[PDB]
């Protein structure tokens, strides 16, 4: 019963003394494999503190998890990739935004997702920019 | 005949259709279908994806994967395969699908498929990317070194152009080859201080063996010893 003997483990994570990053490393490595609905409690508890981001980010990345590998992309900064990934469909919707948001290289990010603007992104990079101008209507906008 | 209320697909209902489809369909409503894409608007297109999915489910004959492909079809054979891709080896198939994938770029829900997917010629399809210019290719980045067919590839590469991918490739897909890969820049006889500063990048994996048997196969280590200091200064 990997899935019990993981879930016991967990309740040992609950105390820091037994969380041992590697240990739940391992553990949300093969809940990306069972189950991803963990990994949201994981991440509000020990996920970013403890884990190897880059890895699970690969991990949730091959594995088609794209709306935490949003969460990874944060934990990470993935420039060209988060972009284009972004780009390539609907996102965590207001996750995505604040994450392009939080950052001022969201211009090159809209560059990028401009230069291949399909009418997907067509509207919500207006739309995100009354998110941005909002502290600088800049020229650099126009 | 019946293949005249074809007209009525734009309207009619395709459960009774579907119904029809049970019997008459036996080699017999390829041509219907057929006649149906003779005048393809898009109503008469979509369920006609689908009824090829009603035929090949239950005789998945290579003839209707031809009449099929005989069209651009590209997304209709784009799903046709999706429902086919599992389970089926046929490499041409799968290149195929590849190809319509970068009709309009389904790559990066492909790529992954072309780990996926070995089943096929390598050869061919690198020959394919290699005149199919994507521009923004890294399926072959990944499948290519997958198969290990990368050496005279990045010295053609080189030959055209190599400034990133080689450097993303090494950073996150495999600084492993990396060594083989350097050895292929020396025979092409690149300007290896770059290859120094992609030393000085942060490495995966990557040790001092490799390295220095890269530097003396050609005699010139003078580029390595900074890195060595460091190593030794870290005490390494």
């Amino acid at each position: 019963l990997i899935q019990q003997c993981t879930a016991f483990l967990l309740d040992a994570l609950k105390n820091n003394r037994p969380s041992e990053g590697p240990l739940q490393t391992r553990l949300l490595e093969m809940n990306l494999m069972h189950a991803p609905q963990v990994a949201d409690a994981i991440l509000g508890n020990q996920m970013f503190t403890h884990y190897d981001r880059a890895h699970i980010a690969q991990l949730c990345e091959k594995a088609g998890l794209l709306q935490r590998a949003l969460e990874h992309f944060t934990d990470l900064y993935d420039i060209k990739r988060a972009v284009v990934h972004t780009h390539l469909l609907n996102p965590e919707w207001l996750v995505n935004y604040f994450g392009s948001l939080s950052v001022e290289d969201s211009l090159e990010c809209l560059r990028a997702m401009l230069s291949a603007n399909i009418r997907q992104n067509l509207q919500i990079c207006v739309q995100v920019a009354s998110k941005y101008h909002e502290q600088l209507s800049t020229q650099s906008l126009i | 005949d019946i293949k005249r209320a074809v007209v009525h697909t734009h309207l009619l209902n395709p459960e009774w259709l579907v119904n029809y489809f049970g019997s008459l369909s036996v080699e017999d409503s390829l041509e219907c279908l057929r006649a149906m894409l003779s005048a393809n608007i898009r109503q008469n297109l979509q369920i006609c994806v689908q009824v090829a999915s009603k035929y090949h489910e239950q005789l998945s004959t290579q003839s209707l994967i031809e009449l099929f492909e005989s069209f651009k079809s590209f997304e209709g054979l784009f799903y046709f395969l999706g429902s086919i891709v599992n389970f089926s080896q046929d490499p041409d198939v799968h290149f195929k699908y590849i190809q319509a994938a970068c009709k309009t770029g389904q790559i990066k829900e492909v790529e992954r498929i072309c780990r996926e997917s070995n089943c096929y010629d390598p050869e061919r399809v690198k020959n394919f990317l290699k005149e199919a210019k994507l521009t923004d290719q890294l399926p072959l980045i990944i499948v290519c070194d997958r198969f290990d067919f990368v050496h005279d590839l990045v010295l053609y590469l080189y030959r055209n152009n190599l400034q990133k991918y080689i450097e993303i490739y090494v950073q996150k897909v495999n600084p492993s080859r990396l060594p083989v890969v350097i050895g292929g820049l020396l025979d092409v006889d690149c300007s290896e201080d770059v290859i120094k500063n992609l030393i000085l990048v942060v490495r995966g994996q990557f040790s001092t063996d490799e390295l220095v048997a890269e530097v003396e196969k050609r005699n010139r280590l003078k580029l390595l010893l900074p890195w060595l200091e460091a190593r030794i200064h870290e005490g390494c």
